[PDB]
């Protein structure tokens, strides 16, 4: 196809194509914030966190470090932080 | 390692060019760019462009009107003075009737014409026609 | 991973905390009753060893052998000298638990 | 591509076109900086700074939030380690590249990979020389320099 | 005319004034005026915009540029209600210090003073309720140059009617056309 728009392209191939390549650089990764269970406080931790969260108030791990997303405890409920 | 901007930019607009498409994005934008852009808009050889501002370097989108044959650069910005730009005139245009060679001068990005109107040299920055 | 970890609180212990190096100054500060952590490398004499493993054990101190040696403790250390006791003081960095 | 390496990955990071600290985020800059300042004091690297502040804390970037970046607040403060965090960490691979191959003469490849450690290592001292971090006699020695790591 | 809060170099004032007073009798406020007495203003314009529509624009220090910001959507609806049928924008003075040239010491300018990022922070500054989450630049065949502003489409109740009085106030003390344009989700 020789007239494909570069100017206004829609979403699905602006999510599919990779970080870097797209018109604009736009992050795959997101804020959450986590509820674990038997407790109140709520936790905001980085999508791809390398790091093992802790709660201050309880000593139970939140995500465990994995390849590209960290993985939650089972149990532990999430949202999304403004898309 | 990419080292002129410009070079890489002309290639990209020339390749999509020859291959008859009517729009090109060209990654690494400057002022140059924009300038030499400006320089080939004026004389109709391409179309309205378009600058994606990201904070980085910015893109540009280059609507191609099909009329472009070849838009070259001059990599090593020689210093080309009044008396000797007839040689790089004759050298790199197709003929006396068109084709326009821009070059930066003191008083801005400029073509050659124009350029011999306010009687001025500089150094060369490429050739498109 | 338990060596380059305990090199590595070894070497925060240095510029942040109060240690001491060498045996008299070792069993000066036990005796005193302000040494918190004592660390003995492999190479240490056995009646060393022993009898500041006794002093420790008289003033309720951990002791800590270290899986080098008078060398390579003293290149821990940040020093450019063989070290083959030495007291922490405080350590500064969570080394000793409280 | 890699400078030592034949390899030509695009594994990054893609900052946002977003600079504006998010709504949610209650940390204020001043917070912020005392939340570097105690990891500081646990003797975490800046690297590892932004990366539990992110990943805990919530904060996208400290840039973003407090108007300078983690050493430019640590140098400030003064408690800044002496030798820069990539420095530190070459002369660290390098002394157990060197401490491996004390053992092995028949490691080859050790050999190759220390003569590549050293290069990067002798490039990041002659840039760090230049912009005026190191000290202009500053060497690195093979011999004297497992006390400076570990 | 009891003219209170309104410093700046200059010791006059013209319809200023005007502002000034309504800033200070909007005191018994709903719980304003305490975090709003330690403030200031620079300047007060008037301009034109549209048809026959008047929009205001306040200067103000940077800063207080935070501070202001933080409450910016509270009083700019009190200030519309003094001044009905206007639009009120709140801009800091940036002080844009000329580039320089090659014609009795003078320091090192900086990137904030330099021009260009005087005007995308005025042009950010001005839409505060929403944020560009995009700009687009396009060059009209002709050497002019209109600039697409992408907003950030989370709200859509109290400036997609001010585009205009965004464009015209941006044109006055810019120069340059931009116009405004939500786009869908990224």
């Amino acid at each position: 196809p020789l007239a494909k728009d570069l100017l206004h392209p829609s979403p699905e191939e602006e999510k599919r194509k990779h970080k870097k390549k797209r018109l604009v650089q736009s992050p795959n990764s997101y804020f959450m914030d986590v509820k674990c269970p038997g407790c109140y406080k709520i936790t905001t931790v980085f999508s791809h966190a390398q790091t093992v969260v802790l709660c201050v108030g309880c000593s139970t791990v939140l995500c465990q470090p994995t390849g590209g997303k960290a993985r939650l405890t089972e149990g532990c409920s999430f949202r999304r932080k403004q898309h | 390692v990419r080292m002129n901007v410009l070079a890489d930019a002309l290639k990209s607009i020339n390749n999509a060019e020859k291959r008859g498409k009517r729009q090109v994005l060209i990654r690494p934008c400057s002022k140059v760019i924009v300038r030499f852009l400006t320089v080939m808009m004026k004389h109709g050889y391409i179309g309205e462009f378009e600058i994606i501002d990201d904070h980085r370097a910015g893109k540009i989108v280059v609507n191609l009107t099909g009329r472009l044959n070849k838009c070259g650069v001059i990599s090593p910005r020689f210093d080309v003075q009044l008396k000797d730009l007839e040689k790089w005139q004759n050298n790199l245009l197709p003929s006396r009737q068109f084709g326009f060679i821009v070059l930066t001068t003191s008083a801005g990005i400029m073509d050659h014409e124009e350029a011999r109107r306010k009687h001025t040299g500089g150094k060369i920055l490429g050739f498109f026609f | 991973k338990s060596l380059e970890s305990i090199n590595s609180r070894l070497q925060l212990v240095m510029k942040s905390g109060k240690y001491v190096l060498g045996y008299k100054q070792t069993l000066k500060m036990i005796r005193q009753g302000k040494a918190k952590l004592v660390i003995l490398a492999n190479n240490c004499p056995a009646l060393r060893k022993s009898e500041i493993e006794y002093y420790a054990m008289l003033a309720k101190t951990g002791v800590h052998h270290y899986s080098g040696n008078n060398i390579e403790l003293g290149t821990a250390c940040g020093k450019y000298y063989r070290v083959c006791t030495l007291a922490i003081i405080d350590p500064g960095d969570s080394d000793i638990i409280r | 591509g890699r400078m030592h390496a034949p390899g030509k990955g695009l594994s990054q990071s893609a900052l946002p076109y977003r600079r504006s600290v998010p709504t949610w985020l209650k940390l204020t800059s001043d917070d912020v900086k005392e939340q570097i300042y105690k990891l500081a004091k646990k003797g975490l690297t800046p690297s590892q700074i932004g990366v539990i502040l992110r990943d805990s804390h919530g904060v996208a970037q400290v840039r973003f939030v407090t108007g300078n970046k983690i050493l430019r607040i640590l140098k400030s403060k003064g408690l800044a380690p002496d030798l820069p965090e990539d420095l530190y960490h070459l002369i660290k691979k390098a002394v157990a590249v060197r401490k491996h191959l004390e053992r092995n003469r028949k490691d080859k490849d050790a050999k190759f990979r220390l003569i590549l450690i050293e290069s990067r290592i002798h490039r990041l001292a002659r840039y760090y020389k230049t912009k005026r971090v190191l000290p202009p006699n500053w060497k690195y020695e093979s011999s004297t320099a497992s006390a400076l790591v570990a | 005319s009891a003219k209170i809060v309104k410093p700046n170099g200059e010791k006059p004032d013209e319809f200023e004034s005007g502002i000034s007073q309504a800033l200070l009798e909007l005191e018994m406020n709903s719980d304003l005026k305490a975090q709003l007495r330690e403030l200031n203003i620079t300047a007060a314009k008037e301009i034109e915009v549209g048809g026959g529509r008047k929009a205001i624009i306040i200067f103000v220090p940077v800063p207080q540029l935070k501070s202001f910001q933080k409450i910016q959507v509270r009083l700019v609806r009190e200030l519309e209600k003094k001044f009905s049928g206007k639009h009120v924008v709140f801009i800091a003075q940036r002080r844009i210090l000329p580039k320089p040239t090659r014609k009795k010491n003078k320091q090192k300018r900086p990137r904030s003073r330099t021009l260009t990022a005087v005007h995308d922070a005025i042009l950010e500054d001005l839409v505060f309720p929403s944020e560009i989450v995009g700009k687009r630049i396009r060059v009209k065949l002709d050497g002019s140059r209109l600039i697409k502003v992408h907003l950030d489409k989370a709200q859509q109740n109290n400036v997609e009617h001010k585009v205009e009085t965004f464009s015209g106030v941006y044109k006055k003390l810019t120069g340059k056309d931009v116009n405004f344009e939500f786009p869908e989700f990224q």
